[PDB]
């Protein structure tokens, strides 16, 4: 049982540390290893024997452990080092990863583009109806997207999707879809998404009539 | 050396500390000529960022008390000329880890240099007997290095304990010193120094050479040395010591 | 240089067991240790490992029973094999190689290096299917000198992955390919979009290039204003 924080933040050029806590029988009587991984990429040894750094492994990377603690330091963070970051260390006879910290990487508020899409011709055709609205390129992760159909606000037909934090510019981008039977669909005139951000100082629909 | 104290200046004149280029010390060696140090060979194996295998390398340390004073009075840097890994060595098992390394220019020996003699081949060091590793290697499992080199008392296990201790994994060449209750033990960075044993007559000689274990200091787990008696005679036809 | 090459991705209905095989391209695993550790969405947990010359597995608790792990030196293959699968053993597989096993008084399962590219197994009685893929067109008021969004609704597909290219990887700045969404049928749906600019709608053509190998399905979609 090893904890880390969830989250940590910090701007580019900032010193972060991840914290990795355990117990007498994991950390208090071993030494800690830390991965990184980044999204849709194999994990990569950062730091072994509480402060070692394989080759390969960028110098900003460092590591330290005390009593039943450990800690990652990033110096001088960069956009790319958005990832999950993991301690491990054996416990009596077999091995453990920390719960991971997703490192978010501070950037000033960017408001979305928003546009909204009606099904296509070739979906109706096929049978179904799906509405997708697109949130472009925003900062912070945190945004709300409301459905609305003839002007009802909508409640349990829409799933959100949302990318990781982009490892240049530091935005996130978000889909959300509204899925309704063709039939369905066919009974109503406007369709609308209204989403409210930081960013926007008030909030911002996009809209269709079907037909 | 977990379990251990610090040495006290100039008592084990023969320990020298190798470093490794932008890593500092990596392994010890142990003076036997002022042209030739004995180490282990798995400190010489490459790997894939370093090239230890290559003496260019290397920088020697001796006469070093502290690794935080390496210009100290007394302290000799060397380059490496040579690296003369035992042909059998074994990458797997450890099986004869025994290495000379070369001096590029000779040792001046002083109160804080000075060569250990090695034992012949009939040597006996008996099971029981009281003898000294030393290194700047980790003080505590899980722990770090010591700045100042640190001495540690073992004890030598019969042969057949040892094999029963570390099933499968010993061979003749090697020996297990320590403690069943663990406690003192080599640990990290100690690999490749001098296992040092102080005779009834008060002579030094080295009995053997840091070479791996399970763990540190732990129960049942004392640590691994190549048997330097057995090498007598290689390390004459290799350096003329 | 070291490559741990693992066997394809499976789908597994609930109960059923996967053996999931890691091939050291080299064909030897030489001094080094092969260790298991699987990614689920949650984290990274270990497995366990084997020193294939010298082998006799380590197991983590959580799956002591259910895991096997097995390796050939002669054929530099490792195996892992988790049986009584469940749903929440959908997750990625890595097999990784470790440090020199005698080199680190420490020891080497905490020493993972050279990973394989992972291998998914889903644990679902869905049926392999490939996606219908819909053209998302750009909006009739994309504003004049700004910037238009358009995209590919990529739809009901079993298992994952499926991989998006615009303009057969021509097209790579602005597009965002979402994570998939699993459908309560079992069936998975994203969305693929690209911002262009506005000015580029009436010459440039868009196409999704849409490919779900697991049912060998291939599908170019033409995104037109119209
Ligand atoms: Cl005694
Ligand atoms: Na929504
Ligand atoms: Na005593
Ligand atoms: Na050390
Ligand atoms: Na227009
Ligand atoms: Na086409």
């Amino acid at each position: 049982v090893l904890t880390q924080p969830p989250s940590v933040s910090g701007a580019p050029g900032q010193r972060v540390t991840i914290s990795c806590s355990g117990s007498s029988s994991n950390i208090g009587s071993n030494y800690v290893s830390w991965y990184q991984q980044k999204p849709g990429t194999a994990p990569k040894l950062l730091i072994y024997d509480n402060n070692q750094r394989p080759s390969g492994v960028p110098d900003r990377f460092s590591g330290s452990k005390s009593g039943t603690s450990a800690v990652l330091a990033i110096t001088g963070l960069q956009s790319e080092d958005e990832a999950d970051y993991y301690c491990q260390s054996r416990d009596i006879s077999q091995y453990v990863f920390g719960g991971g910290t997703k490192l978010t990487v501070l950037r000033t508020v960017a408001a979305p583009s928003v546009f909204i899409f009606p099904p296509s011709d070739e979906q109706l055709k096929s049978g179904t109806a799906s509405v997708v609205c697109l949130l472009n390129n925003f900062y912070p992760r945190e945004a709300k997207v409301q459905w609305k159909v003839d002007n009802a606000l909508q409640s349990g037909n829409s799933q959100e999707s949302v990318t990781e934090q982009d490892s240049k510019d530091s935005t996130y981008s978000l889909s959300s879809t509204l899925t309704l039977s063709k039939a369905d669909y066919e009974k109503h005139k406007v369709y609308a998404c209204e989403v409210t951000h930081q960013g926007l100082s008030s909030p911002v629909t996009k809209s269709f009539n079907r037909g | 050396v977990v379990g251990g104290t610090d040495a006290d200046e100039g008592e084990w004149p023969w320990q020298v500390s190798l470093h490794a280029l932008g890593q500092g010390h990596i392994c010890g060696a142990s003076l036997i000529s002022p042209n030739w140090l004995v180490s282990a060979a798995h400190c010489y194996i490459d790997d894939r960022g370093f090239r230890y295998s290559d003496p260019t390398q290397w920088t020697a340390f001796l006469g070093l008390h502290d690794q935080s004073q390496r210009s100290a009075p007394g302290v000799q840097e060397r380059r490496l000329k040579r690296i003369i890994s035992h042909p059998f060595f074994n990458d797997f098992t450890f099986d004869y880890d025994i290495a000379l390394l070369e001096l590029e220019k000779p040792a001046e020996y002083s109160s804080m240099v000075r060569p250990i003699s090695l034992p012949d081949a009939s040597h006996v060091f008996p099971a029981g007997k009281a003898i000294w590793v030393t290194g700047w290697g980790h003080t505590q499992y899980g722990g770090t290095g010591a700045l100042i080199l640190q001495k540690g008392e073992i004890r030598v296990i019969n042969q057949t304990t040892c094999e029963n201790l570390l099933p499968q994994q010993i061979t003749p060449r090697m020996m297990c010193v320590g403690f069943l209750s663990g406690g003192v033990d080599s640990c990290q960075g100690d690999s490749g120094g001098p296992l040092s044993s102080v005779e009834a007559d008060g002579r030094i000689f080295q009995a053997g050479v840091v070479s791996w274990g399970d763990g540190c200091a732990q129960r049942n787990k004392p640590g691994v040395y190549t048997r330097l008696p057995l090498f007598r005679d290689w390390i004459k036809e290799n350096t003329g010591v | 240089e070291v490559q741990l090459v693992q066997s394809g991705a499976e789908v597994k209905k609930p109960g059923s067991s996967v053996k999931v095989s890691c091939k050291a391209s080299g064909g030897t695993f030489s001094s080094y240790a092969i260790s298991w550790v699987r990614q689920a969405g949650q984290g990274l947990e270990w497995m366990g490992g084997i020193i294939p010359i010298f082998g006799t597995a380590n197991y983590a608790q959580k799956f002591q029973g259910r895991v096997t792990i097995t390796a050939d030196e002669s054929t530099s293959t490792a195996y892992m094999e988790l049986s009584s699968l469940r749903s929440e053993d959908t997750a990625v597989y890595y097999c990784a190689r470790t440090f020199h096993i005698r080199r680190y008084r420490s020891g080497y399962y905490d020493k993972m290096d050279h990973w394989g590219q992972g291998t998914l197994v889903t644990v679902s009685s869905a049926s392999t299917k490939g996606p219908s893929v819909f053209p998302l067109a750009p909006s009739s008021k994309s504003t004049s000198g700004g910037t238009a969004a358009l995209g590919c609704l990529v739809k009901d597909y079993f298992p994952e992955p499926v991989t998006v290219s615009w303009n057969s990887g021509a097209l790579t700045s602005g597009v965002h390919t979402f994570p998939a969404v699993l459908e309560s049928s079992g069936l998975y749906s994203l969305s693929s979009v690209v911002t262009v600019p506005s000015s580029s709608l009436g010459t440039q053509t868009y196409i999704c290039n849409v490919n779900h190998k697991p049912s060998n399905t291939k599908v170019d979609k033409k995104v037109e204003p119209k």
